[PDB]
């Protein structure tokens, strides 16, 4: 049974870098490679590089280099990425795979938001006031969601009913 | 048996 | 010299046939006897699953309606029967040359009916299935927006401590 638990979510400011982890347990740590696999919101996937832990060598996809970073410590069966000077197109969920004998297996998924003055002009209760009301305005966005897949549900409900 | 590994 | 995957976004398929995945590929990626494609399948909030390797052979615990097959620049990914719990997005990825390279995905969907006729055709397990698939799909559209909203308020927030 290889598992791959993954770091939880990370939500950071633009510019900054951040550090996901990947920790390995069922096989022989550096026997097999650690291959990164980004994906952005909506997206495909992409294979970012690959290390072995063995050694510490690293292989890199042209497009992610000097963006990503392959770090691996054979003491803590752990493998690592680090991204650097964060953009919103680094905003994605970040994948580990490692491979035993053609079978892959897959890590749950490191989800990386980056976020993209108005705000000196407003006292900081009018600002307190303003944070309160974007909770309104989210729950609208959401019932928008909600109101689509209730009305792609109710075709199911209908036919389960007519049974 | 690697499906990421290419050959050489 | 990357390798590009073209694969078409989109497949409708109705519940119980044939489903068939294309994927083509710029370059030859055949090696003595070997073609280095394979597929997988992501669910919505879901990681990738491995379901072909080396353009036709099954992976491990992949039911027998999964069927690859293809060489040289052309292959296909063949789901029959196409069951509930397929709909999908379905990947072709090469092994090759460096840098491995995905398809932009082939998003499988069903065939509902004029008047979802369909529907009312399937059995009850079958619309159950589908009633629950929907909740993957819409909490996925939920978290863009409360992973948007929580953007929205860091500078607000960040405003009041500084």
């Amino acid at each position: 049974q290889i598992q791959l638990q993954q770091s939880g979510t990370v939500l950071v400011k633009p510019a900054s870098s951040v550090k996901i982890s990947c920790k390995a347990s069922g096989y022989s740590f550096t026997s097999h490679y650690m291959h990164w696999i980004r994906q952005q919101p909506g997206q495909g996937l992409e294979w970012i590089g690959w290390i072995s832990p063995e050694q510490g060598n690293t292989k890199y996809n042209q497009k992610f280099d000097g963006k990503a970073t392959l770090t691996a410590d054979k003491s803590s069966s752990i493998a690592y990425m680090q991204l650097s000077s964060l953009t919103s197109e680094d905003s994605a969920v970040y994948f580990c795979v490692s491979w035993e004998d053609w079978s892959a297996y897959w890590g749950q998924g490191t989800l990386v938001t980056v976020c993209s003055e108005f705000l000196k002009s407003w006292t900081v209760e009018d600002l307190q006031k303003r944070l309160l009301a974007l909770d309104p305005m989210m729950e609208q966005e959401i019932e928008e969601i909600r109101q689509k897949y209730q009305s792609k549900r109710q075709p199911i409900l209908d036919a389960i009913e007519a049974k | 048996g690697d499906g990421m590994v290419p050959p050489g | 010299m990357d390798i590009v995957l073209t694969q078409s976004p989109a497949l409708t398929v109705s519940l119980g046939q044939r489903a068939t995945i294309s994927c083509k590929t710029n370059q030859n990626v055949d090696y003595y006897g070997n073609s280095y494609v394979h597929w997988y399948q992501q669910k919505p909030g879901q990681k990738p699953k491995l379901l072909i390797y080396l353009a036709s052979n099954l992976a491990s615990g992949i039911p027998a309606r999964f069927s690859g097959r293809g060489s040289g620049t052309d292959f296909t990914l063949t789901i029959d029967p196409v069951e509930a719990a397929d709909t999908a997005t379905y990947y072709c990825q090469q092994s090759r040359d460096l840098p491995n390279t995905f398809g932009a995905g082939t998003k499988l969907e069903l065939k509902r009916g004029s008047d979802y006729e369909f529907l009312k055709s399937w059995t009850v397990e079958d619309l159950q299935k589908r009633l629950l698939a929907l909740d993957p799909m819409m909490e996925q559209e939920i978290e863009e927006i409360r992973q948007k909203y929580q953007c929205k308020r860091q500078p607000i927030l960040d405003a009041i401590e500084a």
